[PDB]
RNA sequence: AGCCAGGAUGUUGGCUUAGAAGCAGCCAUCAUUUAAAGAAAGCGUAAUAGCUCACUGGUCGAGUCGGCCUGCGCGGAAGA
């Protein structure tokens, strides 16, 4: 995954979670559209 | 060095010729000839009078 | 009106009956020859006329050949022999490029005993007028 | 014997891929690492293996279950075989077994057509079903006789057979030289019509040679059996022969001086740039293809007609990779080895007019030549274009052929990096003279200044080569391969199918095309095959034009 | 929002098209039949593609969508 500032929504499959305390993106399309640390 | 008699030849960097001996007075440092077909060294084409000089295999007439 | 199996759609007229260069090998690569494309092909192809682009049904099964029932050709097949240019965009809303009209296309357009959309004979008319302006045309209709 | 030994599932490929007739023609008992025994349909016998060193096997009866498995196989094999003999057919629907030496013959003589291909089985490591296809050998695989006469041609012209009768004229083919240490050149061939002898004389057509054969020889699994001929349909080695090199077609010492087919064209598909280090190592190359060439014609040697270097003719990477040991071991050569150039040309975009001076007035051989042209662009792919535009006369009559040979001349050494400087027109509209001293030469230069002038003033351009492919490849793999070719500096054509294949054809640039072969058997795991053609030159994207400033 | 459904006609769309049949490219973005289906949404075939979509039916049954003004917080936050 990236990690970084500004995480986005990128493909429309893209969701926005939280957990713990941290802001990811899942994807399911999408492994790319991984993220964290937003 | 050699001479290349005859017109047009088709040699170049890396053919392996035969050569004889046969100045050339005109060239200077060129003290031999190279064999017209010999090794890589082709006949003249077209050739038809002295053809044993030059490499040059009697036309199937 | 069943399910998936067998058909292509690649030619370059009924003029040509089996050609290799712009097609060939796989004109039948699965169950359909490359060979009996003036057979069940020209089982009616120059009885009537080999010079309109047309593909055809492929129908396949495990039967030795194929029942293809054959049919229809395009509609800018008819803006080259028909209507206008045997090419055609050249440059195509920099200006109207060609033009057509109404008459222009009618019993040309109104041949077709098998397809189209409606009894309505006003209706599958003009059904068949834009693909005559899928190339940028003026409508003299 | 090996985990996934599926043997239908060949099947259901030997029918899914080239798509022949094969026939199941035996049945494994114990599926992979449960390799017992086996079963032939065609005979209902079934034989065993106890162990895996050849030694233990045996011929017992099916083993209880199984048994059923057969009979239907064994059906469709006799049902097979009835596409051959309507003997097997009728005996079929009528209740009879065909007889064991009718059912073979039909299976024989369906094979041997190329309609059928009888498939077997057996772990060959652990010794099984070996003794059993050594059978189907025979059984199955055509003799010297079943097979179509080969065609040769007399010294007048004309095609005819060679019949495998070991008494007509002598006809043998070669196919493998090999040096032996203890008796020489040995020339492997196989013969066609009448007999090699030992201690004779024969004759080579293909080059013109009169070859002495001393002895003939067989090679046994395990010695040099020496016999004394080899009869029409026959294979074996013979000492002696000195000029026979592969494919010679050797006759009679009076035989019809004739020489057979053998023609095959298997060129290339993937060179290599080799230059020799210093012009010490360029000479033991020499040498290298002078014998290398010889024990194994399945190459090209070139020197690039335009730079030195020269070119290695290959079949595949590999191919010319392990030259590249030999060649450089066995050979002690260590040269270059990167890649080919590419044959520029120079031209220019916009059309200019510029002065062509010369005079040299001192005091006697003046040298005064002076002229103006008219330099013009040309279609990529136009040639060269001059332009006899003087009124009068104020350039002579006599000078004209040596201003051109001027500009002619000077067009070789672009005035970018020093290539062909071509497509373009030439117009000599003017230049002026002097009564003495001019010269047919002084004009030579003047004109070959006009010209050194107007294409550094036009902006140059660095034209490049453009080829013309056609990869044949299952539309399967086609996604990628056509990919890969756009990013490839390329612009696809088209694909019009052929047999179960299809066709790409496009053009590239011969820099990003090197070593296409192990790119296109990339996409293709083998399944892909093109060809190559020039077309014409043009531009490079700017950002290759200061990137070939070299 | 799920879910069970449909996803078309000129049109395989004319086209500097080697092959395109929506797709970097072609231009425009019009045009037939329907419950409604985009000369175009997609991961993306050797091309026919197989498979989901924007858009429409059924099901279900009361809420749902996301802009603005403001409070407190969250990530962005590694040093001997």
């Amino acid at each position: 995954m990236k990690v970084r500032a500004s995480v986005k929504k990128l493909c429309r499959n893209c969701k926005i979670v939280k957990r713990d305390g941290v802001i990811r993106v899942i994807c399911s399309a999408e492994p790319k559209h991984k993220q964290r640390q937003g | 060095t050699s001479y290349i008699g005859g017109e047009g030849h088709n040699l170049q960097e890396h053919s392996v010729i035969l050569i004889r001996g046969g100045r050339v007075k005109d060239l200077p440092g060129v003290r031999y000839h190279t064999v017209r077909g010999a090794l890589d060294c082709s006949g003249v084409k077209d050739r038809k009078q002295a053809r044993s000089k030059y490499g040059v295999k009697r036309p199937k007439a | 009106a069943k399910k998936v199996q067998a058909y292509v759609k690649l030619q370059v007229a009924a003029g040509m009956a089996n050609p290799s260069p712009p097609v060939g090998p796989a004109l039948g690569q699965q169950g359909v020859n490359i060979m009996e494309f003036c057979k069940a092909f020209n089982a009616k192809t120059d009885s009537i006329e080999k010079g309109l682009p047309i593909p055809v049904v492929i129908t396949v099964y495990a039967d030795r050949s194929f029942t293809f029932v054959t049919k229809t050709p395009p509609a800018a097949v008819l803006l080259k022999k028909a209507a206008g240019i045997k090419s055609g965009s050249g440059k195509p809303n920099k200006d109207k490029v060609g033009k057509i009209s109404r008459a222009q296309l009618q019993e040309i357009a109104q041949t077709k005993a098998a397809d189209m959309t409606g009894a309505d004979i006003e209706a599958m008319t003009r059904s068949i007028e834009g693909t005559a302006r899928s190339m940028g045309l003026v409508v003299e209709d | 014997d090996k985990t996934g030994a599926d043997l239908w599932l060949v099947i259901r490929t030997m029918q899914e891929r080239l798509g022949a007739r094969p026939v199941v023609m035996q049945l494994p008992i114990g599926r992979e690492d449960t390799f017992s025994g086996i079963i032939d349909v065609l005979r209902m016998k079934a034989y065993t293996y106890g162990n895996d060193l050849g030694t233990d096997i045996r011929e017992i009866p099916i083993p209880e279950e199984y048994l059923d498995q057969a009979r239907e196989y064994h059906e469709k094999l006799v049902e097979v075989a009835a596409d051959f003999d309507e003997n097997i057919m009728l005996k079929y629907l009528e209740g009879e077994e065909p007889t064991e030496e009718e059912l073979v013959a039909a299976i024989r003589k369906g094979t041997i057509d190329l309609k059928i291909t009888p498939v077997f089985l057996g772990s060959a490591l652990k010794n099984k079903g070996v003794q059993l296809l050594l059978d189907a050998v025979v059984d199955y695989l055509p003799s010297p006789l079943d097979i179509p006469p080969i065609k040769g041609t007399t010294p007048e012209g004309e095609v005819v057979e060679i019949h495998p009768d070991p008494n007509g004229p002598l006809a043998a083919l070669a196919f493998k030289i090999m040096a032996d240490p203890y008796v020489g050149r040995l020339t492997f061939i196989r013969v066609y019509s009448g007999t090699l002898t030992s201690g004779s004389y024969v004759y080579n057509t293909t080059k013109g040679r009169k070859e002495r054969v001393a002895r003939l020889l067989r090679m046994h699994a395990n010695h040099r059996e020496e016999v004394e001929e080899l009869k029409a349909g026959d294979l074996g080695a013979v000492v002696g022969l000195k000029e026979t090199i592969t494919g010679d077609t050797l006759v009679g010492e009076d035989a019809p001086r004739v020489i057979l087919e053998s023609i095959e064209v298997p060129e290339p598909v993937i060179d290599v740039a080799i230059e020799p280090k210093t012009k010490a190592d360029q000479e033991k190359l020499s040498q290298a293809l002078a014998r290398l060439a010889e024990e194994d014609p399945t190459f090209r040697v070139s020197t690039h007609p335009e730079t030195g270097q020269t070119i290695i003719s290959g079949m595949g990477e590999l191919h010319l990779e392990i030259i590249v040991d030999r060649l450089k071991r066995e050979f002690k050569v260590d040269a270059n080895v990167g890649k080919p150039q590419v044959a520029y040309r120079e031209t220019i975009t916009k059309p200019v007019d510029v002065e062509g001076k010369f005079i040299r007035q001192t005091g006697g051989r003046g040298q005064y030549g002076h002229v103006k042209i008219k330099v013009e662009p040309l279609p990529r792919g136009s040639g060269f274009e001059f332009v006899n535009a003087i009124v009068g006369g104020v350039i002579p009559k006599e000078y004209i052929p040596a201003v051109q040979k001027g500009i002619e001349e000077a067009m070789q050494s672009g005035p970018l990096i020093g290539f062909p400087v071509v497509d373009i027109k030439v117009t000599l509209y003017d230049g002026s003279y002097h009564e003495v001293d001019s010269s047919e030469m002084a004009f030579k230069i003047a004109g070959s200044m006009a010209i050194k002038e107007a294409v550094q003033k036009g902006d140059p351009v660095i034209l490049e080569p453009i080829m013309r492919v056609e990869v044949t490849t299952p539309e399967e793999y086609m996604g990628d391969v056509i990919g890969d070719l756009n990013a490839r500096r390329g612009q696809i054509l088209g694909m019009e199918p052929r047999g179960n294949a299809q066709v790409i054809r496009a053009f590239v640039p011969l820099a990003e095309m090197f070593g296409y072969a192990t790119d296109l058997r990339s996409k293709t795991q083998g399944r892909g095959s093109f060809v190559m053609f020039f077309d014409h030159y043009q531009e490079v994207p700017k950002q290759v034009q200061e990137k070939l400033i070299k």
